[PDB]
This record gives structure tokens, C-alpha cells and sequence, in this order.
């Protein structure tokens, strides 16, 4: 769907890197201290669901703090993968591997969600990320990053679906 | 293929 994104990307220099690292780094931290922290996970939900009232009665903090343990884990394995293989985040196209995590981040993707929504995103999540080994490369993966010249390439690689 | 499976 995203060949837009696939049509006019670039390159990511030193510091847009970076930014994209640390906004990982962060969430990381985030997701961590949801299921490690009750005051925090329960501070979090007050201030960013539209209604926290019926969120812990439908969905209740015990189904949030699942996610976020498995969150937390891809949120690791993502930035073992980032420092293993430094061509994994090559252009701005793979600035959307932050979409897998920004629904459970962004107070305002949260806020405008509704419980229904919010519950099955979980269950989903649930689902598909424990047998889903996302960010785990091989080294037929590696190699290849490995060889990474050019954005036309990589254009093409991913191009390819 | 693992990631395009849930963009």
C-alpha cells in the first residue's frame, strides 16, 4: 500500500538515524515501565485514554500489561538487530517499523481509540507478534544489509515486496 | 514479509 513511502525516499544521514534510535530507546523504556511500574501503568491510563473509567472495567490493567511485556521484548530484539547489522534502517521507508509500536506510545493514537478498538489491537498484538519472530535476522538477512550501496537497490529489494 | 504483515 506504502509505495508512496517506496517512491520518494532517500537515505537517512547520521542524525536522522539517530532520532530514529532514540524514539526506540524511548519507547523501550516506556513499554518496560508499564508492566514494571503499577503506579505507571495506571497514571498512563488516566491520562490517555478518553474514558479511563470504562477501560479498566472492560479491558482492566491486567490485558495492558501483557502487551507491553511483549513490547518490550520487540522493542529489544528491533535494537539488537539496529546494532548487529548498521544498514537495518537504511532509508526514511523504514520508519515505518515504528508503526508496530506507536499505538501503545502516542497519547494521541490512544486517546482517539475507543475501548473495542483498544481490545482487540491487544489481542491481536497478543497473537501474532509471539509467533511472528519479527527484527530475529538471518544471516542470509545480514549478509545482504551487509552489501547494501544504494537507495536504488534497496528501492527495488523492498520494491519487491 | 514478517514486517509488511502488519504495516
Amino acid at each position: 500500500k506504502l509505495i508512496e513511502s517506496l517512491q520518494e525516499n532517500e537515505l537517512l544521514n547520521t542524525d536522522e538515524k539517530k532520532k530514529i534510535i532514540d524514539q526506540i530507546k524511548t519507547m523501550h523504556d516506556f513499554f518496560k515501565q508499564m508492566h514494571t511500574n503499577k503506579g505507571a501503568l495506571d497514571k498512563v491510563l488516566r491520562n490517555y485514554m478518553k474514558d479511563y473509567r470504562a477501560v479498566i472495567k472492560s479491558i482492566g490493567v491486567d490485558k495492558f500489561k501483557k502487551v507491553y511485556r511483549l513490547l518490550e521484548s520487540e522493542t529489544m530484539e528491533l535494537l539488537h538487530a539496529i546494532a548487529e547489522n548498521p544498514n537495518f534502517l537504511f532509508s526514511k521507508f523504514d520508519r515505518s517499523i515504528l508503526g508496530i509500536f506507536l499505538p501503545f506510545f502516542s497519547k494521541p493514537i490512544m486517546f482517539k481509540m475507543s475501548i473495542r478498538e483498544m481490545d482487540s489491537q491487544i489481542e491481536l498484538y497478543g497473537t501474532k507478534l509471539p509467533l511472528l519472530k519479527l527484527f530475529v535476522m538471518t544471516d542470509e538477512e545480514m549478509n545482504f544489509y551487509a552489501n547494501l550501496k544504494t537507495i536504488e537497490q534497496y528501492n527495488d529489494y523492498v520494491r519487491d515486496l | 514479509x514478517x514486517x509488511x504483515x502488519m504495516x
